[PDB]
């Protein structure tokens, strides 16, 4: 239904800083680097400008069922 | 490319596997069914591929699978629930068996108790080539089986196996072995050394597994 | 205000004066049930009264994040009481077969048999007839509190609260706006205020007049036919 | 006159109980031990005074033991003390404490006694003679060599006083009380039922003489939940584990079991056989005589204005329980303190009757 | 029609619905009945009326003939059907043989109907239990009870309904021959038995007698009040 | 798990008839003994209450003027069959001017011992002992719910039939007399009953070629019991 | 008093008298030996992949660290260092010292019985043929491999038991477990149900590991319906992990190098939902069943529960048995105990016949609405 097509146009017409983020990029091999990458994105966001973050497909992140064993 | 056994559960399919192990001097390779089931995601594929690799590097390679239906399950598209990883191992078995990168140094023998469980891609016609059915032993084969398992026991030679085979209705070979062994022990109850025909009759009566409850009032 | 008086008499009165109940000598209550249409104040009343009576508000509904904060996620749900004994003036509140089962364990503890008092439970749901009959034993829930949809004066009060953050204009008739609503919810009037702000914003204007409110009424009553 | 000599010699024995070089030996045990005592985890035990442990990361070591503490306090799945420099077994660590225990064990004197129950008098002596008189007076059963009755099922319509009866047994007691509502045996993970069951009865059999009261167990079959794996083919296995744990092997012990239901006909009868549960007790809606005791006791601690008659309330509902009586006797008080009063008039009971019953 | 067998035997040798339809009898109103030698008496307890309505329609004691009397327990509708069929049968007996209908005949009819009713194809068994009191020729008082199985079964005093074990235990320690000497005392004996049963406020105590050469008389509940009053007077005279 | 009621077994029998043979076992006992002098018979009433008037319980009922009977367990299923058996014996004496022999009676009963079905319901739940004196001398006959009818010389049924058959085979032989068999039966009775044996517990029924009709009023039972 | 004061004086005289040795003599029960255990070694354990040729040259995965190529020390044997073998390896120089038993998954260690619950063969009287057959299978080859060898047979390596519930299955198992003489290993059927896929398979693996290590042992399975009975296949994918657990139970039981000196006893309450792969003999050979005790069985079970209790021996027991046509031993036990409980209503020391009649009409006729066997005799 044209989901990313509008974020593309917003990235085109804007003047602000625009950071694309792969959804599953945070979960990585080494321990704890995920929350550190969250810190990284948000520190740079606080740094740059009035800016725009687009995170694609947070279904990789926001899953309402967990298992604190694995 | 590969031969499948199937049939009723007591016709004997482990027998040919152990037989060809006893006869063919190739690298005979066994594999239980649920041993390809793993807990960690992605180790069953590694296990299948390592099994095929160790078969390839010992080139005359006979791989036996018992109860292939453990990993062979008909897939389905549902929501909220569903087994996945076992189908991943199954697809790894398929593709490392057949499809892309074919091979000539592998020999596959599978045997399930039931047939209708499996996906059609497991069989298709070049994954498991020769479909081989096993029937129940007809008449003389039951006598043949009971005659085989009576070998080491001291049979008194006044025992007609034809009577036994014609009264053992709808048994498998395993139940015939059970008949012969329980006949031996029923003879061991009274302590007599060599067997008798009545011992075989009572062994058949024990193997039939009546549940009575004292039915006497007939005729 | 009547529901306020009810929750006063059933929660503020045990906390500030237990010995009124212990002099009159009945069971001090332990359970409140809130019903009504969804969006009529089922949350703000509970949170607010729990804030004014100085009680540690706790809303455990259904996450596993919560199941990591309370305990280690091992086996059950009763460890919320372990964290509630340490902050003893506290209140547990819930949204809408799972939450009812949760309430069964909650009440089955604190129906006289779990601890010293100052711990209560509140459920907010809609359409009372969809819950368990075993919960509907009359010795189980103490008060059942209705939330009607708001009337003309009620919507007028809601509008005069939610309009107190905008940039309004003199000579505006709020009762016309309340008497154009088809008995809207307590949530939707806030939506009217926000869309009025949006309509004033698109005009590059700084004040908000009644035209923006009336077009916001039109927008919300057009959204009312969306599912 | 035996008090003087008995007290002198008993105090001498008590001071010799505290009278059990030596400080040099304590310092040598402290020299063997390290100061940063690290914690490990046993996996197996090898009989040659050194065994295998498991560190917190997964590394595992064949380490000897500083054998003065009882190593035979330890099993697989235990917590030990280890060194940094040689990883050796410093000794035993006392057990970790205790979220399942602290949740599932009622510690306190838990409410009113048999002075609050409303006119049963026959069910009461049955649960008395099944739990109280066996446990508190274990002398009659020696005379006849008859084992006590094991399980007791309370059942009946809702509102009759199963929960009160459990609380009253838990009042006058000498044993550790264990309370689990039966609806907590339905988990959203597979294979979590038997873990709860084995931990529950492990707690029961390890701690003390005990009373495990399991309430509303009939809701385990007639309540399917979306927050679940495959429902009935896990619930049945959970019931089977409860069954085997209740009347299985290895000398069951001093554990009493009382269960309470609303309906009984939806139960798997394999629990309901004797050998597991010996007493099955009906709780009916009582009469129009013990109702007077119920209204009396639930109005025994209030400034009752004497212009009311309790017989006006007995006749009112034909099948009212003690739940309805408590509900009216508290709602009338809620109407009383609504208007800043102490005594309770008749119209208070009328409004309370029209509030409890017909809404 | 409905080609099925509702009532199957058990695996351990029962009829589920015959033994289980006795529970519906067990959860109904209580009713006792004794025979004296010249006056017969019976009555039901636990009308459990609303005390403010009609009572001529809830009458649990009726008659089939001018000679025979009813009582029952269980649910009332099956009793209504069985009573209608019993009236038809007794009057049809009067059509043939010119006697007044013997009580043993009508009890055999009721029990026979009940058994061929339980036997048949898909008919739910009758969850009632009746009391059939009458005094046939030469004035002999007799009384029989029924059962959902269909066993007419002659007694000397009654034990049905709610808590019948307690009532029969009182009749057990009250089997005095002296009690059936004075007709008034037999009436008072029924009142004392039913007094050792439920509230017995003198409201739900509905009793009717027959002096075996008359028809049934339903007593007006002021005479029963004086009966309860003189019973309480004798109970005070016991101390 | 409810199957069809006309299902055989995995082993072979049926179900519902087997459950009927189980349902016999809860009933009261009865003992009949064939003797060439005549057939004697005994039963236990199982009196429960003193309010329960004792002379009204029927165990020995009358089929013909010379064909006796006794029932067991369920009473009323037996009552239907007793009524019908009487009707069919009356049809035989009517259309034949002669006495329907006891074997022909019991053939007529076990023709519909199993006609249980859904069209054209359950199997009956009673064991029956049939006596009488036909032209073939005295006869003692025993049927079952399954219609498997056999002659028995002295059969004991119901709840105490194991020790009754055993201790009966202890005392029985071919040349017994009448009164010896009567007291030989009631000794077994007051070894297998639970209450004290007295005037009200048991009842006899003896039919002879000489004592032509089965006749047994009360208080000769007193004379028989005080002879113990 | 005199015993109390004199025992206090004597025991505290010994105590305060040894107090002289307590305050005069101035742990070390091992201290010099433990400091001679300071020249010992930390000895980290590992897992071996394979060996190499012409030389030892061994290859090891430790557990998490890495994989190293090692050499053996001088105090080893060059033979018993085969593949897949948990060996203790030096921390510094990485060298193999001692081979050990493998990993046993310690949640499986706690189902060996380690005790003997006291249940005698006398407690299951009235079941003589069943005791005979189960004796013949379980007891006789472990105690007498004489007839079984000199005639040349093999005893049936598996026996299943069933019946109505409460019939003596558990009790017969415990009666064997008294006189077992073997490594009796309990298995509840619900032990094979874990959170993760194919985990119960590994449990079965470790069971037969323990079985093959210790010769001549017993394994008891209990309520095998949880382990798996049917392979109902639909378009849902429901009960499947249980099914794979059941198949792994099949194969490592019997087929392709059979089991060794192990005997399996299973016991179910409903032997009707079972996949006939278990019903194949060679795995589950003798179908021993427990019916109800018919007439003399209940007399004997009254003799069992009555022999050590306070009764009036002038009463009979046959009349008691005649009122219990379809009843289990559990109901018999309830009758005996409840008759005692009616004796506790009064204050007596001997039972009466009326107490037992109260017990019969208290248990059987009253709670026969529940009664546990009108729908298990049909084996639903
Ligand atoms: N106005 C339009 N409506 C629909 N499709 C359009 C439109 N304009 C361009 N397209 C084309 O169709 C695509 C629309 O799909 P997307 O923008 O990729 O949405 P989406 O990312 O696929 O959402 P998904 O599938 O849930 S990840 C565009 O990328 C163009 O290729
Ligand atoms: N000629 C024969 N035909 C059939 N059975 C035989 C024969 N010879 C021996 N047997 C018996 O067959 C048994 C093997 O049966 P199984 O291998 O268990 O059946 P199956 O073919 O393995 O089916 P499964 O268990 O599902 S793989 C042996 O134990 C022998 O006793
Ligand atoms: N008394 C009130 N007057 C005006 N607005 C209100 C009032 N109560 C709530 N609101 C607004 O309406 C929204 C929804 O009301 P809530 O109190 O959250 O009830 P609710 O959460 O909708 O109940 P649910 O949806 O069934 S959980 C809130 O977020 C407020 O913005
Ligand atoms: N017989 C009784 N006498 C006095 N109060 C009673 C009686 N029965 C119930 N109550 C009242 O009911 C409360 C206890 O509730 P219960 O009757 O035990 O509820 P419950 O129906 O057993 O709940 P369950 O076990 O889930 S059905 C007490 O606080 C009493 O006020
Ligand atoms: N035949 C019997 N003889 C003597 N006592 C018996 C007999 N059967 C059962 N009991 C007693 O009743 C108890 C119950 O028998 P169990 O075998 O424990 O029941 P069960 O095997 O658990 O049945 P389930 O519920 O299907 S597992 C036994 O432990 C004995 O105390």
């Amino acid at each position: 239904c044209g989901k990313t097509m509008l974020a593309k146009a917003v990235a085109h017409h804007t003047t602000a800083a625009f950071i694309r983020v792969v959804g599953s990029e945070f979960v990585q091999k080494y321990l704890g680097e995920g929350p550190r990458m969250v810190r990284d994105v948000f520190r740079l966001a606080k740094e740059n400008a009035p800016a725009i973050i687009f995170i694609d497909e947070i279904d990789a992140i926001a899953t309402k069922r967990f298992d604190a064993q694995t | 490319k590969g031969v499948l056994m199937y049939g009723p559960p007591g016709t004997g399919k482990t027998l040919l596997a152990r037989a060809c192990a006893a006869q063919t001097k190739a690298t005979f390779l066994k594999l239980a069914g649920p041993q390809l089931v793993q807990m960690f995601i992605g180790d069953g594929a590694k296990l299948v591929r390592d099994a095929f690799a160790l078969a390839k590097e010992k080139a005359p390679s006979i791989i036996f699978i018992d109860e292939l239906d453990a990993i062979g399950t008909k897939r389905f598209d549902s929501e909220k629930a569903g087994d996945r990883e076992v189908q991943r191992t199954m697809l790894e078995l398929l593709n490392q068996l057949d499809g892309f990168q074919p091979n000539t140094q592998v020999k596959v023998i599978a045997a399930t108790n039931r047939v209708d469980i499996l996906d059609p891609a497991l069989l298709r016609s070049g994954r498991l080539d020769r479909k081989i059915e096993f029937p129940m032993p007809n008449e003389e084969a039951r006598a043949r089986i009971m005659q085989i398992h009576s070998r080491k026991m001291n049979v008194s030679p006044d025992v007609n196996y034809e009577e036994l085979a014609r009264c053992t209705d709808d048994f498998n070979g395993a139940q015939c072995k059970a008949v012969c062994v329980e006949a031996g022990m029923i003879a061991l109850r009274r302590g007599a050394t060599e067997l008798t025909h009545e011992d075989y009759m009572e062994g058949i009566l024990e193997v039939q597994a009546k549940k009575k409850a004292n039915l006497q009032y007939y005729a | 205000d009547k529901q306020i008086k009810e929750i006063k008499e059933v929660i503020e009165l045990p906390v500030k004066h237990p010995e009124l109940f212990e002099a009159l000598g009945i069971a001090q209550p332990k359970g409140v049930l809130l019903y009504g249409p969804p969006g009529t104040g089922k949350t703000l009343l509970a949170r607010a009264v729990a804030h004014h009576t100085d009680c540690t508000f706790i809303r455990v509904s259904g996450s596993e994040l919560v199941q990591k904060f309370i305990g280690e996620g091992a086996r059950m749900v009763r460890e919320l009481f372990v964290m509630a004994r340490e902050h003893a003036p506290s209140i547990i509140f819930m949204d809408e077969s799972e939450v009812q089962r949760t309430m069964l364990e909650l009440l089955n503890q604190l129906d006289g048999f779990e601890a010293t008092k100052n711990i209560k439970v509140i459920m907010a749901t809609n359409r009372i007839d969809i819950l368990d009959s075993a919960l509907l034993r009359p010795g189980r829930i103490d008060r059942k509190i209705e939330f009607p949809p708001p009337n003309e004066e009620a919507r007028l009060d809601i509008l005069k609260i939610h309009s107190r953050k905008m940039n309004l204009t003199r000579g505006i008739n709020l009762r016309k706006i309340a008497e154009l609503m088809p008995g809207a919810s307590g949530a939707e009037v806030k939506g009217v205020c926000t869309e009025a702000g949006m309509y004033a914003l698109r005009e590059r204007r700084v004040h908000v007049t009644q035209e923006d409110f009336e077009m916001a009424v039109a927008k919300v009553m057009q959204k009312d036919s969306e599912k | 006159l035996e008090r003087i000599k008995d007290y002198l010699l008993m105090e001498e024995e008590f001071i010799r109980n505290q009278e059990q070089k030596q400080e040099e030996e304590r310092s040598k045990v402290d020299d063997l031990r390290g100061t940063p005592m690290s914690v490990g985890t046993l996996e197996e035990i090898i009989d040659d005074n050194h065994a295998i442990v498991s560190t917190s990361v997964g590394s595992e070591h064949y380490v000897s033991i500083l054998s003065f503490v009882d190593k035979d306090l330890l099993e697989p799945g235990c917590s030990v003390l280890l060194n940094h420099k040689v990883h050796a077994v410093i000794g035993v660590l006392m057990d970790d404490t205790d979220p399942l225990v602290t949740v599932m064990k009622v510690e306190k004197a838990p409410q009113e006694t048999y002075a609050d129950i409303g006119g049963l008098d026959n069910q009461i002596q049955e649960i008395k003679e099944s739990v109280e008189l066996p446990l508190t007076h274990p002398e009659y059963y020696e005379e006849m060599g008859i084992k006590p009755p094991k399980g007791v099922i309370l059942y009946g319509p809702p509102g009759t006083g199963k929960t009160l009866l459990a609380k009253a047994v838990a009042n006058q007691t000498s044993a550790t009380f264990l309370r689990v509502v039966g609806s907590e045996l339905i988990q959203k993970y597979l294979g979590d039922g038997p873990k709860l069951v084995r931990e529950l009865f492990r707690v029961a059999e390890e701690h003390a003489p005990s009373i495990v009261f399991i309430d509303e167990i009939d809701a385990i079959g007639t309540k399917r939940y979306d927050s679940n794996s495959g429902g009935e083919r896990e619930i049945q296995r959970t019931m089977l584990e409860l069954l085997n744990q209740l009347d299985g092997f290895d000398s069951r012990g001093d554990v009493k079991v009382i269960m309470a239901t609303n309906r009984i006909e939806t139960l798997d009868p394999a629990l309901i056989r004797p050998g597991r549960i010996d007493r099955k007790i009906e709780f009916p809606l009582p009469d129009e005589k013990t109702k007077k005791r119920i209204f009396q006791i639930h109005t025994s601690r209030m400034t009752l204005a004497d212009d009311v008659t309790l017989d006006d309330l007995i006749m009112a509902k034909d099948d009212l329980s003690g739940a309805d009586i408590k509900a009216i006797c508290t709602e009338a008080g809620l109407m009383a303190l609504r208007e800043r009063r102490m005594k309770v008039t008749n119209e208070d009971f009328k409004k309370s009757k029209e509030n409890v019953l017909y809404k | 029609s409905y080609d099925r067998a509702i009532t199957v035997f058990s695996p351990d040798g029962h009829l589920f619905q015959v033994e289980y339809a006795q529970e519906a009898v067990k959860k109904g109103s209580t009713a006792v009945g004794v025979r004296g030698r010249d006056i017969v008496v019976l009555g039901v307890e636990k009308k459990s009326v609303a005390k403010l309505q009609d009572e001529r329609t809830v009458r649990k004691i009726c008659a089939l003939d001018d000679n025979v009397c009813m009582a029952f327990a269980g649910l009332t509708a099956d009793a209504r059907i069985v009573i209608n069929r019993a009236r038809v049968e007794c009057q049809s007996h009067r059509l043939t043989v010119e006697d007044p209908v013997t009580v043993e005949y009508i009890t055999r009819y009721i029990a026979s109907l009940k058994q061929r009713y339980t036997q048949s194809n898909g008919r739910r068994p009758f969850g009632i239990s009746a009391l059939i009191v009458g005094f046939d020729f030469d004035g002999t008082p007799r009384l029989y009870q029924t059962d959902p199985s269909g066993t007419y079964h002659a007694w000397k005093a009654n034990a049905i309904g709610r808590g019948a074990k307690s009532v029969r235990e009182f009749l057990e320690k009250n089997y005095t021959d002296e009690a059936i000497e004075t007709d008034d005392l037999t009436i008072k004996l029924v009142i004392k038995a039913l007094l050792e049963v439920v509230q017995s406020g003198g409201k739900n105590i509905e009793l009717a007698v027959m002096r075996r050469d008359q028809s049934l008389k339903i007593l007006n509940p002021e005479e029963i009040e004086k009966y309860v009053a003189e019973i309480e007077k004798e109970k005070e005279e016991n101390e | 798990y409810d199957r069809g009621v006309n299902t055989f077994s995995p082993e072979g029998r049926l179900f519902q008839v087997e459950y009927a043979i189980e349902a016999i076992k809860l009933g009261s006992t009865a003992i009949g003994i064939q003797t060439s002098e005549g057939v004697c018979l005994a039963v236990e009433k199982r009196i429960t209450s003193p309010l329960m008037e004792p002379s009204s319980i029927e165990k020995i009922v009358e089929i013909d003027a010379h064909i006796g009977c006794a029932m067991s367990g369920l009473i009323a299923d037996a009552k239907t069959l007793i009524d019908k058996a009487r009707v069919e014996t009356q049809n035989h004496w009517f259309t034949y001017n002669e006495t329907m022999t006891v074997e022909s009676v019991t053939q007529a009963v076990s023709n519909l011992a199993l006609q249980f079905g859904e069209e054209d319901s359950r199997p009956f739940g009673v064991a029956l002992l049939f006596g009488g004196v036909d032209e073939k001398g005295p006869q003692l006959f025993h049927m079952d719910p399954s219609g498997t009818f056999v002659q028995c010389d002295a059969r004991a049924i119901g709840s105490a039939s194991e020790g009754a058959q055993s201790s009966l085979q202890e005392v029985y032989h071919k040349s017994m007399t009448l009164k010896e068999a009567i007291k030989s039966s009631l000794i077994i009775l007051k070894q297998v009953m639970e209450e004290k044996l007295n005037a009200t517990n048991i009842e006899l029924a003896t039919v002879q070629p000489g004592q032509n009709f089965h006749m047994f009023t009360k208080e000769e039972l007193e004379e028989v019991i005080k002879d113990i | 008093q005199v015993e109390d004061d004199i025992q206090q004086l004597l025991k505290k005289i010994n105590e305060l008298t040894g107090i002289k040795e307590s305050d005069t003599g101035l742990l070390a029960a091992d201290k010099q030996t433990l400091q001679s255990e300071q020249p010992l070694q930390v000895a980290r354990c590992t897992k071996i992949i394979n060996a190499d040729s012409e030389d030892p040259k061994y290859i090891i995965n430790v557990k998490q660290f890495a994989k190293f190529v090692v050499d053996l020390s001088d105090q080893v044997a060059p033979t018993d260092i085969e593949e897949g073998m948990r060996v203790g390896v030096d921390r510094n120089k990485y060298q193999i010292h001692i081979p050990l038993p493998p990993k046993i998954d310690p949640t499986v260690t706690m189902m060996q019985v380690e005790e003997k619950p006291d249940v005698t063969y006398s407690d299951v009287g009235g079941c003589k043929e069943q005791i005979e057959k189960l004796r013949e299978v379980v007891e006789t080859p472990l105690l007498h491999p004489e007839r079984f060898v000199n005639l040349g047979i093999e005893p049936p390596k598996g026996v299943l038991l069933f019946g109505p519930p409460g019939t003596g299955k558990t009790l017969c198992a415990r009666a064997v477990a008294n006189r077992t003489d073997a490594c009796f290993i309990r298995v509840i059927g619900s032990e094979l149900v874990q959170k993760y896929v194919g985990e119960g398979a590994r449990m079965v693996r470790e069971l037969f590991e323990m079985a093959r290590t210790k010769k001549a042992c017993l394994i008891f399975f209990d309520e095998i319906d949880a382990i798996g009975g049917a392979r109902f296949d639909d378009g849902a994918g429901g009960d499947n992990e249980v099914q794979r657990t059941m198949l792994e139970l099949i194969n490592q039981l019997d087929g392709f190098d059979p089991r060794g000196n192990i005997k399996v006893l299973m016991a179910t309450n409903r032997p009707d939902t079972l996949d006939p792969a278990l019903m194949r003999p060679g795995r589950l050979d003798r179908k021993i069943e427990f019916s109800l005790p018919d007439l003399e069985g209940r007399t004997h079970i009254f003799k069992i529960h009555a022999r050590s209790m306070s009764v009036e021996r002038d009463i009979r027991f046959e009349l008691l048995a005649r009122l219990c046509p379809n009843s289990t031993g559990a109901e018999i036990r309830s009758v005996c105990t409840e008759a005692g409980m009616f004796a506790i209503r009064a204050r007596r020391k001997i039972a009466t016949e009326k107490d037992f009649l109260e017990a019969v009409n208290k248990v059987i006729k009253s709670y026969a609405k529940f009664s546990a066997t009108p729908r298990y005799m049909t084996y639903n």
